[PDB]
Formats: C-alpha cells, structure tokens, sequence
C-alpha cells in the first residue's frame, strides 16, 4: 500500500506513485444560475468548433 | 524543536515540488479551488465567458490612458476600446490554433485528487472542450471591452 | 522527515500576542521628550493622519514631515509584534 | 488543496465547536464545563447564559431563528449607513446623504432624486411606498415562515437551494466555518447598528462625520465631550 | 370559523404553516398560534399568561370606552371643561375641584390625597379579593368565576359562552393596541384623539400623520 | 419570623393564598414567594437569579451610601465643589481635575481616559476572578465563598449567618428600590436628592411631588 509507513511505488497504484494529482482541481456543479447556460451556450452555438 | 511547517507534497519526497505555505495554506487552497479554471464540473463554454469578460475589461484600460489618443479628448477612449477588441480577437486565434495542435493526439492516462481519490479527467482538455472555450473566451471578450467602453461613458466620477 | 502533511495551522494563534504587540508598544510610544517639544511618537502624527484626513482626496504632499512618522512608528510596530510572536516559548527557550 | 476529512460529527475546523472552544474569558470562562444546555454543535454559542433567558430546547430553537434574521437585517443596514456618506463626500450629490433625513427628501422639491440624476424612479408618493412594502415584506416573510416558489421552504434558518447562484452549499466542514463567519459579521454589524443609533441620539451628525471629527482631535473629539449633555438641572 | 380546534383562523392565515407550536392547539380562547419568540413555552407560565392577558385586555376595554365617551358627550350637548383625557386628570386643581358632568351639583372632589387614599384601600381590597376570592362566594377559578358576576345568565349555553370568550378576547386585543394608538398621538401630536379622528376626516390626505414627522429632531 | 420555612413572612401576610408556588419553600433567603409572572421557573435560571440579584443588591447597596454619603459630609464641615452626584462626574472637567474631598493634597485626577483604561483593567481582573475564582483562594461558591473576604469570623453560627443573609438581600431590595427614587428624582426634578430631603422637611405638603407634575406634558 503506498499510503503508509514510507512504503512507496505501488506497482498498480500509479497515480499516486508517480506525481499525477489534480493539485486545486475541485469538481462539483451548479457554479452558475441556471438559464446562463441557456443564454451563452445558446449563444456560442455558431462559432462552438474550430 | 519538534515543529515543522515545510512539508513534501503528500508524503513522498521524491517528486519535485514541495509544499509551503504559499502553495499549500489553506485560504490559498480555498481560493485557487474557487477560480474558474479549476472547477471541472462546468461546461467549457461558460468558463470561456466568465474569463473573457474579466479579461476584456481589464485589457481596455491602458490603451485608455497611455495609447497615441490619450490627450484629444472624447476620441481617447474610442480608439483605446478598439484597440483592445483587437488584442482580444487576436487571443481567440491564438487559442483556436493551439486546440488545433494541443490534443490532436492521445490524452495521458490517469489522474487522483490529493487527498486520495480517483476523480475523473476534467473535460475541458479534449478538442470539443477547448474549442468551445476559445469561442466562450471571444464572447466574453469583446462583450467586456465594450462594457469597458459603457463603463466608461455612464460613471460618476471617472477621470 | 520533515512532514508528511502540510499542518493547516502553522501560526499559532495565541491571541494575545497582538494585543500585548501593539498595546505594550504604544502605551510607551506617547511619553513626551526634550526632543520633540513636549509631544508624542503617537499623538504628533496623531495630528498629521487627521490633517491631511481633512481635505480627503488631496494626496499629501511628498515632502511633509509626516512620512517619517508613518515608516518610524511602523518600523519599531512591526518589530515588536514579530518579537512578540517569538513569545511561543512552548518549547524552545 | 485536500479534502478536510469529515468522517465524523463533530465540526473542529481550527478550533472552534468542540469540548475546547474559544470562550470569551480567557481563563474565567463558564463554569463546570459551561452550562449543560450547550455544548458546541451549532454556530455562535460562546456561553454568556448569565442571565439564563433560554433554558428551554424550544426556547434555544426560537431565539436563534431570530439571531440569524436579526443579524443579515443589521448587515445590509450597516452597509446601507454607509455607502453615500462616503460617495457624496467624493463626488455624487444626493440632496443630503445623512441618515437621519434621508427619508424626508421626499419632501424636499420633486420627491426621491436618485444618485443626483433627474432620469430615475423619482417616487412622489410616501402612501404607494406603504403599500408595495407592506405587500411584498408581507409577501415574501409569508413565503420565510411557510414556504413557497423559487425553492420550498425546509430549513427557515439556511435554506440553500436555486436560491444560491454560486453553488457553494456542499462541503459542510467549509460551512461549519462559514455558518460562523456569518454569525461574527452580523454582530460587528449589531454593534455597529447601535454605533448609528446612539450617536444618532447623542450629537446628531452622520456616522461617517463622527469618524471625521474623532480623527481630527481623537482626545478631544470623543463620546466624554457629550458628557453633560442630557444632565437634568 | 373553528378557533376551537385545529381549523383555527391562523396567524397568517392560507400561509397558516400548518406545522403550529405543538403547546397549544385550540382549546382555549383567542389561541392564534403567533409565537415568534417564544416567551409562554412553559405550562404554568402559559396560565399566568392567560390571566394576566384577560386582566390586561378587561382593563384596557375599560380605559378605551372611557377614552371615546367623555369628550363625544361634551361635544354634543354638554360641557365638562378639559373633556380630552390630558387634563381631565388635572380637574381637581384649576379652579373649583373636579366636578363631574361639569356641574357644581356632583362629585366636586376638593382633594385629590383623599381621592388617592380611598383609592389605594379600595383598590388593595378589591384585588386581594380578586386573587383569593372573597365575597359574592368565595373565588374558585382564576380565570373566569361564574358565581354572581353574571345576573343575567348568559353562560348556560357552552358553545355561546366560548364564542363569547373569544369576542372578549379579540375585543380587549383591539382595545390594548387602539390605546397603545391612543398613547402614540399622545405623545407625538399631544393633542385630542377625537379632534384627531375630526380633523382628519375634515383632512383625508393632506395632514396625513408626515406633517408631525419633524418634531422630534435631533441636532 | 420564621423565613426558612413554611411560615415565612408572605408577599401579602394574611393574604398569603397558601397556596404557593412549589418550586420555592424556603431554605434560601428573601423567599418571599412573589412570581405573579414566573420568570424564574427554571432551577439554574432561577440560581441565576440568586446570584443576580446579589450581585445587584450589593452593587445598588454601595451606590446607595455612596448617594447618601458625600452630600450631608460637604454639608456639615467640608467642600467638595458639586457635591450631588450629578456632576461629581464632570469634577474632572471644570477647572483642576477631580481633586479628592476637595482638597488640592488628595488624587487630583487630570486625565479621564487614564482612569477609564486603568478602570477597565482592574474590573475586568475582579470581575473574571470574582466569577471563576483565583487570589485568596481559589472560588470554590459562587454565591457565598466563605474564604478570605471574611476576616473577623462572623459565619461560625449558622442561625445567624441565615438571618443575616436574610437581612443582606432585605437591606439590598431596599437599596435597589430606592436608587430606582434616586434615578427618578433625577429625571423629574434634577436636583440634590438630600436637597429634596430638606426641602420636603422644610415643606411637607406644599411642594410634595404634583408642582413637579406638568414639566413633560407633551403639545
Ligand atoms: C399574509 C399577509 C399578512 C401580513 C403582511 C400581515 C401583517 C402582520 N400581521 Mg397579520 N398579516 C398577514 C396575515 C394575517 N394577519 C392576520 C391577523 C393578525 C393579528 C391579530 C395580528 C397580526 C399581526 C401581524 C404582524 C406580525 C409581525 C409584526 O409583529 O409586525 C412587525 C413589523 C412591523 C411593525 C412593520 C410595520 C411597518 C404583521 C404586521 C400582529 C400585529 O399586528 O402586531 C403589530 C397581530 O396581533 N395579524 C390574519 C387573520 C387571522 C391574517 C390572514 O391573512
Ligand atoms: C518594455 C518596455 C516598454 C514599455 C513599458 C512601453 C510602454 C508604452 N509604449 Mg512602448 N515600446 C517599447 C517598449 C516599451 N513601451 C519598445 C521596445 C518599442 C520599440 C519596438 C516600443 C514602441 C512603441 C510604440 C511605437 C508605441 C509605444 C507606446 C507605448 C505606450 C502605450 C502602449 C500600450 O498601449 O500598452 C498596452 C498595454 C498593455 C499591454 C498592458 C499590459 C500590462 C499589464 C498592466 C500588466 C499588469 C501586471 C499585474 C501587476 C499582474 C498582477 C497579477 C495579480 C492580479 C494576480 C506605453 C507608455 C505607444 C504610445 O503611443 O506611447 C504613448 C506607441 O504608439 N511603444
Ligand atoms: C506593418 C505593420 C504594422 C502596421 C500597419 C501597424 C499599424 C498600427 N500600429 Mg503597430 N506595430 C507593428 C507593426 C505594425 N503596426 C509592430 C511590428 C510592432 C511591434 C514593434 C507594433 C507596435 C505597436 C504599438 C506598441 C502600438 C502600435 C499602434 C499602431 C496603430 C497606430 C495608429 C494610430 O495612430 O493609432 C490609432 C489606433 C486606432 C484607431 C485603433 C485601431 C484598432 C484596430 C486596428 C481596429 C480593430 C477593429 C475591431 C477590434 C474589430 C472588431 C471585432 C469584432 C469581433 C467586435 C496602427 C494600427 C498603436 C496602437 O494601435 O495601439 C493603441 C500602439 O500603441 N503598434
Ligand atoms: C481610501 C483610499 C484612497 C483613495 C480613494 C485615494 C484616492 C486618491 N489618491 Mg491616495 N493615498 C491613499 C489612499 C487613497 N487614495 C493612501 C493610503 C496613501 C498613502 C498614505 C495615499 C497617497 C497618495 C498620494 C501621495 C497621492 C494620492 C493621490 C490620489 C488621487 C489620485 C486620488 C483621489 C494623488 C493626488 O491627487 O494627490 C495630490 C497623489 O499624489 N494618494
Ligand atoms: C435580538 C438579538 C438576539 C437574540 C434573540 C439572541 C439570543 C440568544 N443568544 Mg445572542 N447575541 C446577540 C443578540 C441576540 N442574541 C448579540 C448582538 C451578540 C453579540 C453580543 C450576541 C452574542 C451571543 C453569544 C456570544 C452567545 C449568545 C447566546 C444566545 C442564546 C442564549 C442567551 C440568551 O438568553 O439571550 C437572549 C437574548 C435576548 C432575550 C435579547 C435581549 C434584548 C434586550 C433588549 C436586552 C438587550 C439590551 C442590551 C443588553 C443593553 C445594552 C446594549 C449595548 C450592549 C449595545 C440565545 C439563543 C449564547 C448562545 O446560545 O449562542 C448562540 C451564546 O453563547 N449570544
Ligand atoms: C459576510 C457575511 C455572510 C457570510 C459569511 C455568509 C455565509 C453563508 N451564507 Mg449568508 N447571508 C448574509 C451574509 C453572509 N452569509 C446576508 C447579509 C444575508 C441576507 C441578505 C444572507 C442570506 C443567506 C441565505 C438566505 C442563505 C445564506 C447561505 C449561506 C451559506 C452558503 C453561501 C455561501 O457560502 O456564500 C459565501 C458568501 C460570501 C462569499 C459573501 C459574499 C459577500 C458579497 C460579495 C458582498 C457584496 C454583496 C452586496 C450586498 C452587493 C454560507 C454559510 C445559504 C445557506 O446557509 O444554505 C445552506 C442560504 O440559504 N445566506
Ligand atoms: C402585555 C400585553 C400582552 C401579553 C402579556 C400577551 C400575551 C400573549 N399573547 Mg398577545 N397581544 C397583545 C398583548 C399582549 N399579549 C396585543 C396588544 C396584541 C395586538 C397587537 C396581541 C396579539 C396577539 C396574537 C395575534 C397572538 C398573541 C398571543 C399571545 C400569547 C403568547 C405570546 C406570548 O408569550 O406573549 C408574551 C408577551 C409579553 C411578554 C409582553 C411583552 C411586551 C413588551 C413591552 C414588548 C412589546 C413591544 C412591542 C412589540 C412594540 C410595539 C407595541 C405595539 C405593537 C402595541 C400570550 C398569552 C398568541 C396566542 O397564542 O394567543 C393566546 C397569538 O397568536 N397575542
Ligand atoms: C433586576 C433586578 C431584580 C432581579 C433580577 C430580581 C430577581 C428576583 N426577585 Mg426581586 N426585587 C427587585 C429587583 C430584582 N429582583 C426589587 C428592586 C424589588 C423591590 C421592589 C424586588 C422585590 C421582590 C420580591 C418581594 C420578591 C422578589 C422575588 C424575586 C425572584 C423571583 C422573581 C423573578 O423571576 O424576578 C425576575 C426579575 C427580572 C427578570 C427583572 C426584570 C426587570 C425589568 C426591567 C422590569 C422591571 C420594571 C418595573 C416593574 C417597573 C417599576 C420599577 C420599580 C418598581 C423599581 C428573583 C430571584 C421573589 C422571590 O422569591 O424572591 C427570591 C419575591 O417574593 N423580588
Ligand atoms: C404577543 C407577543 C409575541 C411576540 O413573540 C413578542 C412580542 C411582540 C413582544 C409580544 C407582544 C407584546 C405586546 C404587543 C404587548 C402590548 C401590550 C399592550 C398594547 C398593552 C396595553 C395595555 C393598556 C392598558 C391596560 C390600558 C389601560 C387604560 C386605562 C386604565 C385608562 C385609564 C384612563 C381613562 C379610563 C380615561 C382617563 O381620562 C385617563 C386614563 C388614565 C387614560
Ligand atoms: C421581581 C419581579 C417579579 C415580577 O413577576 C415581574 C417584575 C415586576 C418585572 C419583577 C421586578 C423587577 C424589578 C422591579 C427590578 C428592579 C430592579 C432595580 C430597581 C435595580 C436597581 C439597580 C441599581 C443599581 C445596581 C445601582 C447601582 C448604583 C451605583 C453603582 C452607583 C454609582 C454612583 C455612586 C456610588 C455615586 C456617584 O456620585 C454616581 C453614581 C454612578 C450614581
């Protein structure tokens, strides 16, 4: 386990033991009033690719 | 003596970074997490809306006060408005081109939080995403450097 | 090693670090000397910040006789409350 | 960033609701532990059950459904005895930005000039300012005690729902803080409030204009220059 | 219509809240569930409550109609002098004592000491025997006797009788709080509330109540 | 004469209605039984209020003398300036600072801000140690401690120890009603409480208290 008593490099675990971590990435909804999603993606629908 | 503040990312002390107190304190922490380019649970485009229009708003002003029309008065602010819409469509290019040769290729492989748990790979790193982020980033752009330009002219006591 | 968690308290707060910081500085901050013509480090400049409090948006002038007053009093008030903070003898001295 | 760990009931945060919280005595806080009615678990209890006006659950449920009203109330009234003592003293005329006849310039020459600028609402009557507040505040604290559109009502302390643009409400350790921070807030606002109100009785002038006159003279210009005033004789 | 059960006319009405405080629930006269506070949780201080209301509420219906009668009947055809509820009380002093229905063939009380020491034994016996009884049969219930205080016998019919408490208690309601209006005029304008209730059915809109705003100013 | 117990000496004597409130019989002092509105049902609210309301009467016991005191000592043989308790206060004021029993050897107190700092200090030190104990022995009662504050040793026998506390709460209602007089002598008449004394001794019944009644009369 590599969360423990200085036991590093778990071989399955490799997203611990190898510095891939979201560092300040929350994840969760609702950050906006709702009909804004209405109103800007309704509104950036034309120019949406590349 | 028997006191530390300085800390490894984590434990382990072997990948390159080490926490402080200026990365890791914690209204730092809560703060950086409230951005909005760390949230991950929204979509792309309104992020692009909400960056643009801060952005914007504050490109305009030293075009306002330091451009080549600054001392004509009642024209100093239209040519610096103008001119920051430019620099604003400009930076819509230049994030319409690196989505064109950003992800053109595979993503990597896996991500955790920091206090241990596998979350998921944040949407706005694949071609759809940035794309509707760079269109986001136009709108509220040039929307912002135009609130500039009201902002300007309605005012109590600007100068 | 040197941890293994950042500790989301590193400051101490002992609340009365401050209060003897800046309450045991200017109560000996307002004495009066020879030097100044029976005034004070703390009430001369008492005079400045409301002087120029009132004509507000005036700037004060950039020669004034009051900044040294402001860089002085901060330099021994910040100086003071960072000696006090070292007043965490919990387990060193 | 890393997730407080909650796991458990209990809300430390630093160290604020616990067993060890900061009392308000410094070595004489309340005695045998504080009172047995309260122990933590909520926002804003520090233990001042001297005059013991509450000992009843229900009377400890009713008077906080006061405490968190009462508090977001003098809020906004601290910020909105402010606001304009500041912006006429820059650069906006208003008519007369003190607090005390702010109310009465619907009297003065044409009603309500807002912000100095002849292109606004300029309300004439006092009679449909009466009604729309009488209907709408009766309206809407109708719809706080029971309940109705925009979110239903569940919990008439914090309700939090679409009422919330910014989608905080989540992680409760964060809000066991942040429940705090408002109730510390709303009492700077209370003691503020009662700054207005007794200067208001007192001397007469602005609150912003005691700042004024105090840091023009602060040994001289204080609250015991008031002092023989109101002496009968 | 049901204030006798749990279909009372609310507080609020259809924003009834229908989840009332659970320590009343009908029962009892003039129970409108209104308890923001929250100062009558416990039982025996709930009683004291009641009685204490009643008693505030016979009192205040007394004060009022002795506030409404006396300056309308000396405006319609007789005199007493100050009729208007300030002076009326300083009577004994102007000139002759005060003379009741304005006529030096009444009460005409020369000293008002004499008037203040009837008044305290009078008023000491007839509370102690309206605590513990005494009497016209000696008092049983706090709260509302029924021993001869009721000559005419209205309280036979039990429904009636409960109608009629509630009656009493909306009444006295209104009477505390059009004297507590009766004390604001008082102060602020100082002058007759029936001249007030004249004028401004001679003056709808124009002296509203905001003429009498700027009296108490402070500088 | 028999407080601690069922005998006590009621709020009424022989209109006791012995009956009374079963949440207090005795075994405290100044039970008198007197809760017409029972806001103290509650048994540590109702502690509260024991300690309150000594704390109270001692307070008001020591304004009371200090009301009483220095006005007859300026009176007899000594100057103070304003010797009435209205503007002892402002004696910091007017010419020299408050000089102790007006005498220029004595406190001469300049700076009033000093005295409210050192003021501040030392009542939040006793206040604290008065509540949670501290010098002379650590607070083991909150309402009585019994350690060092009695040094001649009066609290040996117990019967007597009651009766005096009987006397300490009596004497400190007392104290409390009669500041209450003195707060209001200061309102209606605002002058020296002991001048009012004399003045009523001089004049029993031609100044009594109803020439100072038309002063607030509101118009
Ligand atoms: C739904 C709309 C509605 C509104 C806006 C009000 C208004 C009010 N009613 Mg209410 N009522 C309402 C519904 C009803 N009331 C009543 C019958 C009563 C009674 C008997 C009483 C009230 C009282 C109150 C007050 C309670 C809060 C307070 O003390 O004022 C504080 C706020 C202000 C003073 C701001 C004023 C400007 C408030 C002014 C009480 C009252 O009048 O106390 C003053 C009171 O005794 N109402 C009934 C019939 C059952 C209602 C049904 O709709
Ligand atoms: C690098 C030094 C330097 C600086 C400071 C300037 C400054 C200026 N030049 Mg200039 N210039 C330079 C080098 C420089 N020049 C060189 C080398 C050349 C020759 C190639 C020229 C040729 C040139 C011409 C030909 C002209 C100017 C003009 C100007 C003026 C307006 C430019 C403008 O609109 O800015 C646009 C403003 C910005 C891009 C603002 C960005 C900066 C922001 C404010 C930084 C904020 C950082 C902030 C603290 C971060 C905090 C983060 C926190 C919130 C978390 C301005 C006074 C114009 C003029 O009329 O002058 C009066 C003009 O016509 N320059
Ligand atoms: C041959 C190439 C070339 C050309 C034609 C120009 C031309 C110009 N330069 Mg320039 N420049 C160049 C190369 C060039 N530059 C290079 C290589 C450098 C780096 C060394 C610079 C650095 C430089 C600086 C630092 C500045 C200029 C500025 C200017 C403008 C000066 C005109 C004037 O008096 O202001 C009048 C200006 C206006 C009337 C504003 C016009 C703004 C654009 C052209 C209109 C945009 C329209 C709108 C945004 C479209 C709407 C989009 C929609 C989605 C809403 C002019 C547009 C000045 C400038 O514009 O900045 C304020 C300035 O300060 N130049
Ligand atoms: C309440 C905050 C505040 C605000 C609104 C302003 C506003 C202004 N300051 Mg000012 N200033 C501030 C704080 C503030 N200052 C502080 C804390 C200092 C340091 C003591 C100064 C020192 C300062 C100087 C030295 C000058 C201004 C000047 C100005 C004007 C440009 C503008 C009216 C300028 C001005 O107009 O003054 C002549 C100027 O020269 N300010
Ligand atoms: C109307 C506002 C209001 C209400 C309903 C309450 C209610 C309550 N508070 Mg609270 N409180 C308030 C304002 C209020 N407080 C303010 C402004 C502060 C800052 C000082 C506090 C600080 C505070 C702490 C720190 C604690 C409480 C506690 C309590 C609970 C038990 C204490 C008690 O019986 O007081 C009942 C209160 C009243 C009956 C209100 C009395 C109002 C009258 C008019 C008297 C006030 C006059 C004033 C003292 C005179 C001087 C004014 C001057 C100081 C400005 C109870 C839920 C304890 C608790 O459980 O935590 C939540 C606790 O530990 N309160
Ligand atoms: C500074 C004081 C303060 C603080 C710290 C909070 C904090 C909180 N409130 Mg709150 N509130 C306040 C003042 C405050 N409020 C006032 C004055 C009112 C009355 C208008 C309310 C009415 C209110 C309601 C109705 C609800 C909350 C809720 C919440 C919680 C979640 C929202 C959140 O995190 O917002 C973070 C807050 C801020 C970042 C502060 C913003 C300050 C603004 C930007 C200043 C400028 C505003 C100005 C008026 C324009 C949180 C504990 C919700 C809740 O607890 O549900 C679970 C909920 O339902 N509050
Ligand atoms: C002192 C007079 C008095 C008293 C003791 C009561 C007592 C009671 N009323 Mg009541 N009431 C009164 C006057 C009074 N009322 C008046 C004048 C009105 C009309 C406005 C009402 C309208 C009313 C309603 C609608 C309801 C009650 C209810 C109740 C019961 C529970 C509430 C409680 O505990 O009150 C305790 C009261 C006090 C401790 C009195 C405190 C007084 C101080 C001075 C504060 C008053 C300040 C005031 C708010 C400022 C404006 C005054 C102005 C409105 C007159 C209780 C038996 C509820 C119930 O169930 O009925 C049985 C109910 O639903 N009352
Ligand atoms: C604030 C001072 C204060 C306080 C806290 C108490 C507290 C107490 N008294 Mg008490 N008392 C006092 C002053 C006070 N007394 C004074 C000055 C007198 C002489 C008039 C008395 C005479 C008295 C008697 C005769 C009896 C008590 C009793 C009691 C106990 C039960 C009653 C109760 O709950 O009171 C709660 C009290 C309050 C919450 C105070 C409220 C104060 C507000 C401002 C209202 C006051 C307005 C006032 C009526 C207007 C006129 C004032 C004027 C009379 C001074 C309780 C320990 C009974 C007992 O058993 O003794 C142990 C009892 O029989 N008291
Ligand atoms: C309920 C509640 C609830 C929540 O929770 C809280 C709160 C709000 C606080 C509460 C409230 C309370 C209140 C409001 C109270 C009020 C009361 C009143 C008004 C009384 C009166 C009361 C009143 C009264 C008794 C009165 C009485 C009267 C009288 C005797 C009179 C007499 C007279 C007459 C004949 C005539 C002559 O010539 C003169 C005189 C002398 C004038
Ligand atoms: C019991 C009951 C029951 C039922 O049920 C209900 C009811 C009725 C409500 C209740 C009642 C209550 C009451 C009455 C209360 C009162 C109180 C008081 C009077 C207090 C005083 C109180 C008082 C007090 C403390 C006082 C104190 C005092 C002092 C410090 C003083 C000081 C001083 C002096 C030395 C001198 C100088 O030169 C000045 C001065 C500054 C002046």
């Amino acid at each position: 386990k590599y969360g423990e008593n200085s036991r590093y490099f778990d071989l399955q675990d490799m997203e611990n033991t190898t510095g891939s971590w979201d560092m300040y990435g929350v994840d969760e909804k609702k950050r906006y009033p709702d009909n804004q999603a209405k109103f800007f993606t309704q509104a950036t629908d034309i120019i949406s690719r590349r | 003596k028997k006191a530390q503040v300085i800390s490894p990312v984590n434990g382990d002390p072997f990948v390159g970074m080490l926490e402080t107190p200026v990365t890791s304190a914690p209204i730092v922490a809560t703060y950086l997490s409230n951005l909005p380019a760390y949230r991950t649970g929204v979509a792309p485009v309104l992020r692009g809306v909400e960056i643009g229009l801060a952005h914007g708003f504050l490109l305009a002003g030293p075009f306002i006060k330091l451009g080549p029309l600054r001392n004509v008065p009642e024209t100093a602010e239209i040519a610096g408005s103008l001119s920051a819409a430019g620099l604003v469509l400009i930076l819509a290019l230049c994030l319409s081109i690196y989505g064109s040769a950003q992800f053109q290729s595979t993503p990597s492989i896996g991500v955790k939080t920091l206090s241990g748990r596998s979350v998921a790979r944040d949407p706005l790193f694949s071609a759809d995403g940035w794309s509707e982020f760079a269109a986001g980033f136009l709108v509220g752009g040039e929307a912002g450097v135009a609130w500039a330009y009201v902002c300007t002219q309605i005012l109590p006591y600007y100068s | 090693a040197s941890n293994k968690s950042f500790p989301r308290d590193w400051v101490k707060t002992d609340p009365l670090v401050p209060v003897l910081g800046f309450a045991g500085w200017t109560i000996p901050a307002n004495i009066g000397v020879s030097a100044f013509g029976g005034q004070s480090l703390f009430g001369l400049f008492t005079q400045s910040i409301g002087e120029n409090l009132a004509h507000f948006p005036t700037g004060p002038a950039l020669d004034d006789k009051f900044w040294l007053y402001l860089i002085t009093y901060h330099l021994g008030l910040f100086l003071t409350i960072t000696l006090g903070q070292i007043g965490v003898q919990g387990r060193k001295q | 960033k890393k997730t407080a760990a909650k796991a458990a009931a209990p809300k430390s945060s630093g160290v604020e609701f616990y067993g060890p919280n900061r009392a308000k005595w410094l070595g004489p806080y309340s005695e045998n532990s504080t009172p047995a009615y309260l122990t933590g678990e909520f926002p804003g209890d520090y233990g001042w059950d001297t005059a013991g006006l509450s000992a009843d659950p229900e009377t400890f449920k009713r008077y906080r459904e006061l405490e968190l009203i009462h508090a977001r109330w003098a809020m906004l009234g601290a910020l909105g005895c402010l606001t304009p003592e500041l912006l006429a003293k820059n650069g906006t005329k208003f008519g007369e930005a003190v607090w005390f006849k702010a109310g009465a310039q619907i009297f003065s020459e044409g009603g309500l000039d807002y912000l100095g600028n002849p292109s606004l609402v300029h309300a004439q009557n006092i009679v449909a300012t009466l009604a729309v507040q009488v209907i709408l505040m009766g309206l809407i604290e109708g719809y706080r005690v029971n309940g109705g559109p925009a979110g239903e009502g569940l919990d008439p302390l914090y309700p939090g729902e679409s009422f919330d643009p910014l989608g905080l409400a989540d992680d409760p350790d964060t809000f066991a803080e942040l429940k705090v921070k408002e109730i510390k807030n709303g009492r700077l606002a209370m003691f503020s409030m009662f700054g207005f109100f007794v200067q208001a009785i007192v001397t007469g002038k602005g609150p912003v204009q005691n700042l004024d006159d105090h840091l023009a003279n602060p040994t001289v210009n204080n609250a015991f220059a008031f002092a023989t005033k109101f002496t009968p004789s």
